[PDB]
RNA sequence: CUGGCGGUGCUUCAUAUCCCUCUAGAGGAGCCUGUUCUGUAAUCGAUAAACCCCGAUCAACCUCACCACCUCUUGCUCAGCCUAUAUACCGCCAUCUUCAGCAAACCCUGAUGAAGGCUACAAAGUAAGCGCAAGUACCCACGUAAAGACGUUAGGUCAAGGUGUAGCCCAUGAGGUGGCAAGAAAUGGGCUACAUUUUCUACCCCAGAAACGAUAGCCCUUAUGAAAUAAGGGUCGAAGGUGGAUUUAGCA
């Protein structure tokens, strides 16, 4: 235990010297100085994130353990000292006493989290018994003080994934309600300019979509979003496609058009499109060619057989 | 060429400011074999 | 990179101007064309000097039309 | 398995250093680079001669001190500066230390046409990684 | 050559092989060295400069060989363990007592 | 300064194109940060970004004696920082490069400065 | 006694008087007990003073921000003015069309001989010149891989001599001779 | 003063090909050619056919120093992959690591 | 005494890993390529399990590291050995792993013996140290290069390279000079066709031959050399009509 204090004092002297280095007047600096140091005079470069130079006051990094467990002629800090982990059992006894008191009157954390909170290494069945006792307490006459005391060991709900980042209609640049977007499909990117009016054709890369992709699958993919939203003809575009080749560019244009549509579309249809699958990028992307194999995942023939 | 370099290493060893582990070990093994030889 | 790697001087008119310094054999075969090609290759190589190129041309002309 | 530079568990208080305990797939992850030389660079060329010179210097410096170099050096080329960071151990007296250091410095500076200098590792604790 | 050579770990683990010297000559001394004023002198405060010779170096090498022979002789440190009960068997013999525990009572 | 004050005309420098080359990411980051700090202290408007990386993964086996069904490579997470100074004088850039090289990062983080003169035609 | 300038060093001392020279880490002259190393299981990094990793770092402990500011104040000299000829890569070329490259790469190892300072290109913007009456039909053919459309980039890679400044001088002389010869075009240069 | 022998063979062959510079230079420059006369070409052919071994400029095989291995060698480091891998395993090379992509 | 075993009955169960299902290269065959081994003055590495496009990111004297003639016990080495002991090593690494734990130091269970430490309405584990877990970076966190513990084949190697010990010390080293490249026989790892898919052509998809595959080898050669290897021009222009229960990766 003395080594902990020795290292703490050594690092305190080191931090004093570090503060004395700078000739400025702010002694209670924040993480800015540590960041500047790691950027200038401590660039390790190790890929890992633990062995990197993260020098910090060990007053909070060095963990703590049970201090003294006895005083004048033994005398621990509780009557459940010989039971191992006296704190947990004392808390359980207090919970049982509160249970009996309430009876007379009338999300959860993980094991590691409870261990870090306390100073005991509890198992799983003891945690289950503690949860059972807490549930019995919450059920025994629903109040307020006890409910808050029990929730202290719990967290809020914090619901996510609900609304969609509605993009503005964008009326600047020109006198047309256009909207930027993008699309990805096996390493590819684009930037479309889907207007709001213009019930006619579409200019794909400055040229009509007749001499660009005579295949019907390309036109079907291009219609995918407009057909899903039912706003077919009433749309003009002057996108600039790049990267990919055929199906990649088709999917990129499809995603760009879907995003441009969702930009200025009712929340209902926006959510329907987002849930149908035509906004994000599927995981089907140019993977890493396996060096220990002939092709992609195709391993050698008589490997295990 | 390792000729001038070998001579420099030999001179350094003679001066007592170098170490030749593999060469000395091979020389000792050769001496032992000659004693057992031939 | 100035402390060395000078390769002597050229005076911006010594390495390329090789038309006169040629010693043209009686113009009747590809020997003159080959010598011109060699001079072009030497001029396109910035790793040579005036004396080196002169000696190379002299040795080439000798080994070719010694007779 | 792979024992490129690691040492599996055995006892508890055995001798072992940082370089004497690492995996091949952790050359740049949990382990650093003991030679930040101007050789294996990109797109810059010149690597063979640089590596040869680095190996020669490392072997010479290891042969200098007798029985005091556990790990290799960490050469540093700041243009025309050869900085050595040897893991030296307190051998005997400081007079011999200074004499040998000055002799080697002068010799290398007059030979390689570049200033050379080293510094001992006066630390009462090695860079032990795994307790083993 | 030397580039193709290696350090000492491989040679040691090959000569030993358990699975299935740096002490004699000092750096100050050499096979053909001379008296270096840098070391082998007092605190140097005023010093004397001199040089050795081939005969002196040969004498020093002979002395070092004699010291190595003496060390090799000392290496044969054999002791006859008191035969307990029977020979080549851990019979009746005392080693050491048990050290005190975390509480006390010197046993 | 202490560089023999002269009165002859100087050469018209323009664009000090630089390109750092290395392997380690933290070292390149530190080098580019120090360079940007020194440039800002000197007072030169510049831009910084990240050009495409250049990695030529050479070929090699995973073992030493005999092994093909299990292969490995030795790549690198190299980066590049084009710390180009747009329009400036030659003497200041030379002094800056001198101060840089007086203590440059060993091995990795190697700069490839490049200027662009002008002078008069004929 | 006499610790490694860690405890005996006076507190709040002039640090610029500690690392003024561009020195390395110096594990014995480092009053910063920085912890470096990967943990074992559930504890603290390894040693305290000089670590192998600390040395493996490119080493920038020398010259602290205070020393950096000192070096900057020292370098404050050399304040040569620069002309504001408008960027955009237009007026700069209009003023002087030629664009020579005189770089100074950094060498490696103990050898300064770096075969890389001989790069030179006479990238002269012909469009900026615009004084070719009949030489328009002559220059277009007297050079092969040049003469663009938007901006005439006459970049005749003249790297024949073993240097840079004399290479540029010879290139300028050849360009002047070519212009003087084109001033009086030939007789059969019209029909192409 | 090498330890192995293949290293010495390579050294001797390379130095013999480098020393006799003018001879092999002219030979390789004049032999296989469809232009110019054939007299000098035949002269060079006879010269290269009559001369003994340890001179022909076709004696270049990449090998290392630590092992003198011809299989799998690169001119960038003048050593083989095994030597390169052995040096990388000890963390003695910058930028080298596992294919993390 | 606790283990290997359970074609022991059974419990958790195997997600492409297994049968029921298939997507598909290869099986009958053209080309690059070697395996059991033949041959002299042209070794090859367990050349089964982990070799047969492995070392070879490749065999004209270098590369072949293998032998003889001019000479040696200074042989370029103040000699080395690519010579050997896998029953002695350093060295890299798959395998089981697509698991699940090993134990120092303690304290207990057998009238203390080979052993074990065993289940929350709790019947002895804290467990130094090595671990999945934390991913180490990325296409985020699945998935990729590689495991993932004490270990599994006196594991491959005395020769990828060095090495205890023995032998050469008229060599199995060699200073200078001369020597292969073909499958007697079978086979498989990669590019290819049996069909309009072999040719994609001015258009990558608005217009179609031989009615077959329409090879290799050889000559002119990009390169050079004392013997061709990837392939461009000419000739041959073949081998057999998915051919054996099928084989291996795949839950995008
Ligand atoms: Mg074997
Ligand atoms: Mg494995
Ligand atoms: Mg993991
Ligand atoms: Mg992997
Ligand atoms: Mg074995
Ligand atoms: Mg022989």
């Amino acid at each position: 235990e003395d080594f902990i204090k020795k290292q703490i004092e050594e690092f305190n002297i080191g931090k004093r010297h570090l503060a004395n280095m700078m000739g400025e007047d702010p002694e209670t600096f924040t993480q800015e100085d540590i960041d500047r140091a790691i950027a200038y005079l401590f660039p390790s470069g190790l890929f890992e994130k633990r062995a990197r130079p993260v020098m910090k006051h060990p007053e909070q990094i060095f963990p703590r353990q049970r201090a003294i467990q006895w005083g004048e002629d033994g005398r621990p800090f509780h009557y459940l000292f010989y039971t191992g982990k006296q704190s947990y059992y004392s808390l359980m006894h207090d919970v049982y006493g509160m249970l009996l008191n309430l009876e007379k009157h009338q999300r959860w954390l993980i094991k590691e989290e409870l261990e870090e909170m306390l100073v005991e290494k509890l198992s799983d069945l003891d945690y289950m018994q503690f949860i059972r006792l807490l549930e019995k307490l919450l059920t025994s006459q629903c109040g307020a003080a006890e409910e808050e005391f029990v929730q202290r060991f719990r967290r809020s709900v914090t619901l996510e994934s609900k609304k969609q980042l509605i993009e503005p209609v964008q009326y600047d640049e020109q006198g047309m309600a256009f909207s930027k977007s993008e699309g990805k499909r096996k390493t590819a990117k684009a930037e479309a300019i889907v207007y709001k009016h213009g019930s006619g054709r579409i200019k794909v890369n400055g040229i009509d979509y007749q001499l660009y992709f005579p295949i019907t699958q390309d036109r079907e993919q291009l219609m995918f979003p407009f057909h899903f939203v039912d706003r077919l003809g009433k749309h003009d575009v002057t996108c600039t496609v790049s990267g990919g080749g055929r199906s990649a560019q088709a999917g990129a244009i499809r995603l760009a058009m879907a995003k441009a549509l969702c930009s200025f579309v009712t929340e209902d249809e926006v959510e329907w499109m987002r849930q149908a699958g035509l906004l994000t990028t599927d995981p089907r992307v140019r993977e890493r060619k396996k060096p220990g194999q002939e092709g992609a995942r195709r391993k050698f023939t008589w490997k295990k057989r | 060429n390792h000729h001038t370099y070998a001579e420099l290493m030999q001179t350094l060893r003679f001066l007592g400011l170098y170490r030749d582990e593999h060469q000395d070990f091979m020389d000792e093994q050769k001496r032992l074999k000659k004693l057992r030889g031939k | 990179n100035e402390a060395g790697f000078d390769d002597d001087g050229s005076e911006f008119h010594e390495h390329i101007f090789l038309e006169k310094h040629l010693e043209s054999f009686p113009k009747q075969g590809p020997i003159r064309h080959f010598m011109e090609l060699v001079t072009c290759g030497l001029s396109k190589n910035p790793y040579l000097s005036v004396k080196q190129k002169v000696e190379h041309i002299e040795w080439f002309r000798n080994y070719f039309n010694e007779k | 398995k792979n024992r490129a530079a690691r040492v599996r568990v055995s006892k508890g208080d055995k001798p072992v250093t940082y370089e004497e305990a690492h995996a091949p797939h952790y050359i740049a992850h949990r382990k650093g680079w003991l030679s930040l030389h101007t050789g294996n660079l990109d797109g810059e060329d010149h690597a063979a001669e640089r590596t040869v010179e680095d190996v020669f210097l490392r072997k010479f410096m290891w042969g200098t001190f007798p029985g005091c170099l556990a790990d290799q050096l960490v050469l540093k080329r700041r243009g025309n500066q050869l900085e050595i960071c040897a893991v030296v151990l307190r051998q005997l007296s400081p007079h011999k230390y200074y004499f040998l250091v000055g002799y080697s410095e002068t010799l290398l500076s007059y030979f390689y046409k570049c200033p050379v200098r080293l510094h001992l590792q006066t630390v009462p604790s090695k860079v032990v990684y795994k307790y083993l | 050559s030397f580039f193709t050579k290696l350090t000492a770990d491989e040679l040691w683990k090959g000569a030993l092989a358990e699975t299935g010297l740096n002490r004699g000559q000092i750096i100050g001394e050499g096979r053909y060295g001379f008296l270096w004023p840098g070391l082998n002198v007092p605190l140097m405060k005023v010093q004397t400069i001199a040089q050795r010779s081939k005969e002196e170096q040969e004498k020093v090498e002979a002395d070092m060989i004699q010291q190595r022979e003496e060390w090799d002789r000392k290496k044969k440190m054999k002791v006859k363990r008191e035969r307990g009960w029977s020979g080549n068997s851990w019979g009746g013999i005392s080693l050491g007592p048990p050290d005190p525990g975390p509480c006390g009572e010197t046993y | 300064p202490v560089v023999t004050i002269s009165d002859e005309p100087d050469i018209l420098y323009k664009r000090l194109s630089v390109l750092v080359k290395g392997h380690d990411k933290a070292v390149l980051d530190s080098y580019e940060y120090f360079a940007v700090l020194a440039a800002k202290e000197l007072g030169i408007s510049i831009k910084v970004h990240e050009p495409p990386r250049k990695i030529e993964r050479f070929t090699l086996l995973q073992s030493v004696h005999i092994y093909k069904k299990h292969r490995v490579q030795y790549e690198m997470r190299t980066l590049y920082r084009c710390l180009e100074l747009e329009h400036l004088t030659g003497s200041t850039a030379d002094v800056y490069l001198e101060y840089i090289q007086r203590n440059l990062p060993e091995g990795v983080a190697m700069e490839v400065t490049k200027t662009q003169l002008e002078q008069l035609p004929e | 006694a006499l610790p490694p300038r860690t405890e005996k060093m006076a507190v709040d001392q002039d640090w610029p008087s500690v690392y003024p020279v561009a020195a390395p880490f110096k594990p014995s002259a480092v009053p910063l007990p920085v912890r470096m190393g990967y943990p074992v299981k559930k504890g603290v990094p390894m040693a305290k003073e000089g670590n192998l990793e600390l040395l493996k770092i490119p080493n920038f402990l020398h010259l602290t921000p205070v020393a950096i500011k000192k070096h900057c104040e020292a370098l404050k000299d050399f304040c040569t003015e620069w002309p504001a000829a408008l960027d955009s890569d237009e007026k700069c070329e209009k003023h002087f069309p030629i664009e020579i490259d005189s770089t100074d790469y950094v060498s490696s190892g103990p050898s300064v001989r770096n075969p890389r300072a001989r790069v030179v290109v006479l990238r002269v913007k012909l469009s900026s010149l615009n004084l070719d009456d009949h030489a328009k039909k002559k220059l277009i053919k007297l050079v092969g891989e040049r003469y663009c459309k938007t901006t005439d980039v006459l970049t005749i890679k003249t790297d024949r001599c073993p240097l840079r400044r004399q290479n540029y001088d010879y290139a300028v002389y050849l360009l002047t001779v070519l212009y003087h010869e084109s001033w009086n075009t030939e007789e059969w240069e019209k029909s192409k | 003063h090498y330890v192995d022998w293949r290293m010495w063979r390579d050294v001797k062959r390379r130095k013999m090909a480098y020393e006799y510079a003018d001879e092999r230079l002219r030979i390789n420059s004049l032999r296989k050619n469809t232009i110019l006369p054939k007299i000098l070409q035949d002269v060079a052919d006879e010269e290269i056919a009559a001369l003994p071994r340890d001179s022909c400029p076709v004696r270049i095989r990449n090998r290392c120093v630590m092992t003198s291995r011809p299989r799998g060698v690169k001119r960038r480091w003048r050593l083989s992959r095994i030597v390169f891998r052995h040096l990388a395993d000890h963390g003695q090379l910058s930028g080298i690591q596992r294919a993390t992509w």
